[PDB]
DNA sequence: TTTTTTGCATCGACTCAACTCAGCTACGTTTTT
DNA sequence: TTTTTCGTAGCTGAGTTGAGTCGATGCTTTTTT
């Protein structure tokens, strides 16, 4: 069980509302929970069956060394970046 | 252009949450609406069960939700007391119903698993070649014993359990405690045996009322959780105790597996009647 | 016995009594004492002090599609009252038992009696038979091409039109089954022909009724074929049960289904 | 060490920036990272000394029920209500 | 208005990153790097215990600056990530500290006894008493022999001693590049660990003379607990790119055996076991 | 010491020397033999290269504000040579030694022996007495009212003493000293800095202090110290006072 | 010799993406045993 | 007697907030021993 944010861009209503159904709303597009995996594998594949033509990212605690992941769907021009091992953002035009 | 919505594991939920306004549904989301337009998201699949206070309205596509997210809805009074249920229609698989009707047919297997309630509950065995209603004999005797040992634990005047079902102040706060957590007990019990498919009515030591199986079922776990903070919290003379029960409720629920360990004490509670289960 | 369904209104209670409520004030009038159930249809908004009312004199109440074609909410889930249940059961799993309300059902569904060189197994085998036929005398009585009924549950749009009419309507079929099945304060999921599923009953009442209207109405919609057959089965199905009160002859001929046990019935 | 999340809105620059320098900013104004308690009120009495008047709410894993915690800093049209124990969000209309 | 920035404490960061593309600049305060492509990539500098800037690196002034303010010390490196030169905090020393360092190394008593805990921390049981201090080193110098030897043999790997070539840098021994690599990030840690606790990297007991002297003593009392396996770990599968692979093994190393976390108490516990208090 | 102040453009290596460019080409040619030290001012970028090369040839890089006024990154951190801390630590810590520094520091400040009379503490007095005698002089030629919230003439006077604080921690830096390890200002992390700034005070930078306050600033203060520290090669001057308060230690220097 | 050249924050106007809502129109529906 | 009444989702066109950049200007400064 670990803490879980949910950040959608341009995602049809349906979605805003299915992520409503497990997590807390703090702001728009900002959803907040405490899943465990399989729970979190089911909100994402929620989320890929119904972004449509929005962009989300999802990054949830663990035992790593940063002491988070994140995986995207769509995309944004702030995209994650492979370094050395280490996940960050960069922005691109 | 659509997908499925499956109820989450009851470990993982909240175990319950107090409303309220009216609630409707938006965009798939349960929502609680005030006179003042002011809507509250309600993570409706995150909690095992949701009770409905006074003055809230529930719309047809509500109930509907709340249903397919696996989430028993209760409507309660005042004093908190469980009054309404709803929940999935088909949510009995038949394996399960029948496992739990030919154990409660027989009255051998019946008495094994009164037993094995019974050993549950006070944590040694029961007095062999005795019989069901001299078990209840026994477990109320048990029971006073019980109730009067918390009393003086917790130094709270107390004349039996006595209440009245028709007006509010007739009872004593500390049995009003009781009922309000009773009831949250039964809310979790509810969701509990109608999550693992059984049958809440199909009762072995209580029978024939709708709940009898709920009894049951909570009356093993009922002194070792929620009773002794109901006594607690009437220790303190409170205004408004109910609210204070539930919160206590909840605490005592998570600290204590509660609805981790709810399922599986059905489980081998019923595992007691010789037969083999389902899988 | 007795039950009313409501729709497009608030159900709140006046001086005791069930009402449903619009725009327009008081739509409906309910007293208390003449409802055992209320089917709660589309568009419908329960107040708390109608749900406490229902509480107080046991009145169940069921939250379903319009005409009951759907089923989505029950109040006492899991059956109300330990004695239907248990009947049912003990009906269920002792086999002689078992076997005579099959042949009952049998009787019920074709109107003959069913041969006792038979057995359940042995049975089902018979009925599977009259079924292809029907569907083929059926198929084309009304001019629709028919080479059988087959289906994958995992897509919808692979068969045929009439075939997922006919799933339509049998779906639709279903839910006025599952709620009379409920209002008769029975187990969906305890059945006798069909086992396993907690829908197994459910199938078992509904398909002895099933070619009565249902099937054949929905050839005739697969036969002109529209564009959405899937609605217009369902508003259909939705008429027929209306006007031919469907679900309230459901529960007389389920308590005759079960009282094909011999053994004596609750009160 | 528990995974924090920090949503702004409206904050000049040198907030975005300043929290830059110890969260990986995913999405404009989501910042993300794994802190200690002490860093997260450091965090924080940053964000309260340099919002000026834009919105921010933070949000922290916990060992609580709901199982993280929020906190917020100026106004927004969802606010925190408190519900039998739990913090949820709210709109206003 | 603004507000002060301190620096947040070494345990709580991660241990090092390597930077490769183009310019770092500072953009509203915060630590960027910028290639000639224009993606911009936000480095979380103050939670970094380590930059390590590798060649083709270009570093603004005002991005020295803001390493040194939040008290990330700042590495370039070289070929077989070498380590070159540093930077930060210039006042970064504390006046006690210092001092006790310092009279800790100037009487040659004391100097003894701080020698003989190194080596009781780095081989895990007592120096040989009576012996002095190049004596001992000796010692130290074919217990090391015999630990390269005996991880040559364990992971299987031809070794002829510790070799390299400070003209040219392919014209060294796997083993030994990657070596010199994990070598290179411990000092990283290591110096930045010295410098947090306010102490001189260049006042050592055992190594003296050069400046990472104070360096080279802590990170040799850890280096065969923690990186040199691992150096030969990877050189057992002979890797097209071996630099990379280090620094990964090294980072995962770092945080698996909290050696951020233990590194300061380290020297206080080193130091102290040589007379007078802090 | 040889140094070097290089600003507005990027530092980088050709033909292996340190060479300052912008994009009107190389703007300052230098050959890697005439610099110990490199004071990099603000608008400076220094490339992989340079700093490759400074380490080879072991320059010391110092990131600074304009003119020194502000210190805030060093190469070679810590010092980089022992001995030398060593000799600074030696001579601070037993103190009859550091008696003879602080009387050193007291006659390059004053121009007058001190009195045998004398440890460390009695005397703090005393140059606290002169110098509460300095600044109400020095009050009274300026015409200033003389008795972050407060007077412009003290801020004034704040604003060119932490500019002061630069440059002399930049000497001390250069000459390869650490500035905590003090003599008369002891326990802080720029004690040696106090005390060598203290020293050349107020022959410069207090007075046009002063005269700033009656113009009536803290921006002029800085700018105007960053033109007379730039004018009168007061960091270069700054290295060998520095060199002979600790030659005055009785115990010969490194090399 | 008259060599004023750089990095970075602030500000104000502009583009642009996206949230939010109101009024309008359909619709009671995600099926198969 | 001729009783169309409700909740919810999709769509489309408007108000609105806020992010992101460009080009121009100011500055190399967040100080006190």
């Amino acid at each position: 069980m670990s803490m879980l944010v949910v950040v959608t861009e341009n995602v049809p209503p349906r979605l805003r509302g299915r992520l409503a159904i497990w997590l807390l709303e703090v702001r728009a597009g900002v959803y907040v929970g405490d899943v465990s995996a399989k729970i979190r594998e089911m909100i994402w594949e929620q989320i890929a069956g119904l972004a449509e033509e929005g962009n989300v990212v999802m990054a949830w605690a663990t035992n790593t060394e940063t002491g988070f992941e994140f995986q995207t769907f769509g995309l944004n021009r702030r995209t994650p970046v492979d370094l050395d091992g280490l996940r960050l953002v960069s922005f691109l035009p | 252009t659509w997908l499925p919505l499956n109820p989450i594991p009851l470990k993982d939920r909240v175990s319950m949450i107090f409303l309220q306004g009216q609630i409707d549904v938006i965009d798939g989301a349960f929502v609680l609406i005030d006179k003042t337009g002011i809507r509250t998201h309600i993570p409706v699949g995150s909690v095992a069960c949701i009770m409905l206070e006074p003055g809230t309205r529930v719309s047809h596509a509500a109930v509907r939700l709340a249903a397919q997210v696996g989430t028993l809805l209760v409507w309660v009074g005042e004093a908190g007391v469980r009054v309404y249920a709803s929940g999935q229609p088909g949510g009995a698989r038949s394996d399960k119903l029948l496992y739990q009707a030919k154990l409660a047919l027989d009255e051998d297997l019946r008495l094994k698993v009164v037993r094995k309630m019974f050993e549950l509950r006070f944590g040694e065995p029961a007095p062999a070649r005795r019989s069901v209603e001299q078990l209840r004999g026994i477990e109320g005797s048990r029971v006073r014993a019980t109730y009067a040992l918390l009393a003086k634990q917790y130094g709270v005047t107390w004349n039996g359990r006595r209440y009245d079902p028709k007006d509010w102040e007739k009872g004593d706060t500390i049995n009003q405690c009781i009922s309000a957590a009773t009831s949250c007990l039964y809310g979790v019990t509810e969701a509990a045996i109608l999550a693992a498919g059984y049958a809440p009515a199909i009762g072995f030591v209580h029978t024939g009322k709708p709940l009898s199986f709920v009894y049951d079922i909570a009356d093993i776990i009922k002194f070792d959780t929620v009773v002794p903070k109901a006594f607690e919290i009437a220790r303190r003379n409170p205004g408004e105790p109910d609210r204070e029960v539930r919160l206590a409720c909840r605490d005592i629920f998570r600290s204590s597996k509660t609805l981790a360990k709810l399922i599986p004490l059905i489980e081998d509670v019923l595992a007691a009647g010789e037969i083999q289960p389902p899988a």
